[PDB]
């Protein structure tokens, strides 16, 4: 069960980094629009 | 009144008692001398603390008690019961110590955002 | 529970892969960034 | 046992597995896949691999004062990558897919310098 | 004296011939029978210093005997190899973001 | 009853979000 | 033992964001 | 020489006998004698149905007909647990499953870059 709650939370990191990378290319892009 | 201490880090344990702090103290388990071999490296005492390497859970975990010299092995009145399931590297964590340190990192991301977004004005 | 392993095991190869598709895509609107500038 | 030296600690929950081949004498050597892998001393005589979350595999020898004894070839299927595609899943999957490659091919679409 | 931590399928069971007093710790779930004491789960990792009397056999002396349970199932089995992993990319990402902002104004 | 809920509701909510984005930074352009 | 209650926790905080966002579209549409 | 070789496919479990093909070979598991009424009974082939970590698993011991079978050459234990159709994903599975995936991104942004040119 050590291993279970383990990638319960690289998960949790992986769905940060997909929130943060959205956001950062969302941002480039509506800079590359301009 | 004379308390114990356990600490367990990874998969070593470290044992120890102040029941005697004037003198140094002798260890057993399930009546066998543990402590001072000056061999096997899986166990080991020093003045106050011991050390167990590569704990088990279905061994060496029983009824620990800390006697000086001069102590009949049922001299000492206090005991312990130790039942520890170890393994390498491996600590404990609630939800509530993980959502902490997501909202910080949410927040020093959030106000370096702020901080460069002000800069720029 | 078993089940619990299968659903996580299940959502981290997605949003692997998800994170795959965002890396590609910001290499390549940063190429596009660099050759406006 | 009929020349077969090599068992395997059961009655266990710690997630791990050893090994156990009994020999009444001392140097108990010790084998893994065939090739010389190690040793023994006293008062140990359980040699160890690990958790078995890693799928501990191949085949397995040991020999105290004996021939060459018999292996114990295990083999393990703890499996922790373990994704169950039957009605939920690869729909999950797909949809992913789509709706993501649709929302890149948009933002795509609007670049046009 | 050795008092007899008894142990059930899933729960512990403290064992004495006299009842059995706490004085630091966890004192559990008494059970309405005299002479027993259920701790609770083996799970919910019990401890505390207790104290009991004499046995059939060793009567008006006493003793205690320290309880301590670390079967945990709530902890966390992480490796370095990912979890620095994760953050450095994390560290690469609001990084990128912010250079992010920059550009945008 | 939750096993897949869980990402369910997340996937619903990024697209909502998303989509709420792509019409705010439209009118922040004007 | 972790894994149902780190949903709501993420789930919660993008919520948060949508919502946020909403209110600056309503007070600029 | 030769190991033994099984094979599992979500509750079937398939597993052989790769050490006289032509032959008469039996069955034990734990020193029970298996096969014949499910389990499967082939000279070297055996297929476990309804297969569970916990009440089949251990000595898979497969001897000649005729044959005591303590003079056999070794054993096996087996600890497997079963799914109800799920995939194991080894090293190769994960690494096919992200090159096409970066292809069919790439292939399909390419496209759309193109008609942006119109
Ligand atoms: C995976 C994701 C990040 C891909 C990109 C999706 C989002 C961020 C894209 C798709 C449609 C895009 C919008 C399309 C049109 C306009 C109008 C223009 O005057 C300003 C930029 C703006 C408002 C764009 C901003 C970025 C945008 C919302």
């Amino acid at each position: 069960t050590e291993k279970v709650n383990m990638m319960s939370l690289t998960v949790l990191g992986l769905r940060m980094l997909f929130a943060k990378t959205v956001a950062v290319n969302a941002l480039l892009t509506a800079k590359l629009a301009a | 009144q004379t308390p114990y201490k356990v600490s367990i880090s990874g998969t070593t344990v470290i044992l120890t008692c102040p029941q005697y702090p004037g003198s140094e103290i002798l260890w057993q388990h399930n009546d066998k001398n543990i402590g001072g071999d000056e061999d096997d490296k899986n166990i080991g005492s020093d003045e106050d603390h011991l050390s167990l390497k590569e704990f088990s859970e279905l061994e060496q975990s029983g009824y620990y008690v800390c006697y000086p010299r001069g102590s009949k092995p049922e001299d000492a009145n206090f005991y312990l019961y130790l039942r520890a399931r170890v393994c390498e590297n491996c600590m404990e964590m609630d939800v509530m110590s993980v959502a902490t340190i997501v909202i910080v990192d949410i927040c020093i991301t959030g106000g370096l955002l702020l901080l460069v977004y002000y800069w720029s004005k | 529970t078993l089940l619990l392993q299968l659903t996580n095991t299940s959502a981290y190869y997605m949003y692997l892969l998800l994170l795959l598709k965002s890396v590609v895509y910001f290499a390549i609107i940063t190429c596009c960034l660099l050759r406006r500038t | 046992k009929g020349n077969h030296l090599v068992k395997v600690y059961d009655y266990q929950e710690d997630g791990s597995v050893l090994l156990t081949c009994d020999a009444e004498a001392k140097n108990i050597t010790w084998f893994k896949d065939g090739k010389m892998i190690g040793f023994l001393t006293e008062d140990k005589k359980k040699w160890n691999l690990g958790s078995n979350a890693k799928d501990p595999r191949g085949m397995y020898q040991c020999k105290g004062s004996q021939n060459k004894s018999k292996p114990l070839q295990v083999y393990y299927r703890m499996c922790q990558n373990c994704i169950e595609l039957n009605a939920a899943t690869i729909s999950g999957f797909l949809f992913a897919e789509i709706v993501s490659i649709f929302v890149l091919a948009v933002g795509v679409y609007f670049i046009a310098g | 004296f050795k008092i007899p931590i008894e142990e059930l399928e899933d729960r512990v069971f403290v064992n004495c011939n006299t009842s059995i007093t706490w004085v630091e710790g966890t004192v559990g779930t008494l059970l309405s029978d005299i002479t027993r004491l259920d701790l609770g789960k083996r799970i919910l990792d019990p401890r505390g210093i207790y104290r009991c009397n004499g046995t059939d056999i060793y009567k008006d002396k006493e003793s205690t005997v320290q309880v301590h349970y670390r079967m945990c199932q709530s902890c966390v089995e992480l490796d370095p190899a990912t979890v620095a992993g994760i953050i450095v990319t994390d560290v690469i990402a609001t990084l990128l973001l912010a250079l992010g902002v920059f550009c945008f104004a | 009853l939750d096993p897949k809920l869980c990402y369910l509701l997340d996937g619903i909510l990024f697209i909502y979000g998303v989509i709420l984005t792509a019409l705010f930074l439209r009118v922040k352009f004007s």
